[PDB]
DNA sequence: ACGTGCT
DNA sequence: AGCTCGT
């Protein structure tokens, strides 16, 4: 996720 | 992830 | 027939 | 630790 907590996605 | 035929 | 992208 | 689709 994110990024933090990428996307999703990328 | 992938982008084989969706590509998310 | 295929896994992706930093905080 | 933290998730997501079909051409
Ligand atoms: C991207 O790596 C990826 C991996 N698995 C999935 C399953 C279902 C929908 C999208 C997906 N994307
Ligand atoms: C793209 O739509 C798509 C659909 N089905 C798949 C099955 C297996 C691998 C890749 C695929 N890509
Ligand atoms: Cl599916
Ligand atoms: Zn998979
Ligand atoms: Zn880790
Ligand atoms: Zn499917």
């Amino acid at each position: 996720t994110x990024p933090g907590v990428t996307x999703p996605g990328v | 992830x992938a982008x084989v035929x969706a590509x998310v």
